[PDB]
């Protein structure tokens, strides 16, 4: 198990083995909407709730699930 | 004259994320 690091600004991803630690993210809008593209101060959180945030703290356990960069070449 | 460099995070560089 694992989560990255909560994003402070150099996301090296860090680990989250207590049981209960998905990785949340505090975005605010997400998907173009500035120019860091957007809030997304993520974390680790033992709860995985749901709901209709619409700009709120999101989730997903199991593990490495707040990387944020998953662009594959080409 | 530069007065808040520590909001928060954004999709990976905005060290400022506000402006």
């Amino acid at each position: 198990i694992v989560c990255h690091t909560t994003a402070t600004s150099p996301i090296s991803a860090v680990t989250c083995p207590p049981g209960e630690n998905l990785c949340y993210r505090k975005m605010w809008c997400d998907a173009f909407c500035s120019s860091r593209g957007k809030v997304v101060e993520l974390g680790c959180a033992a709860t995985c709730p749901s709901k209709k945030p619409y700009e709120e703290v999101t989730c997903c356990s199991t593990d490495k699930c707040n990387p944020h960069p998953k662009q594959r070449p080409g | 004259i530069p007065g808040k460099r520590t909001e928060s995070f954004y999709e990976c560089c905005k060290e400022p994320y506000p402006d």
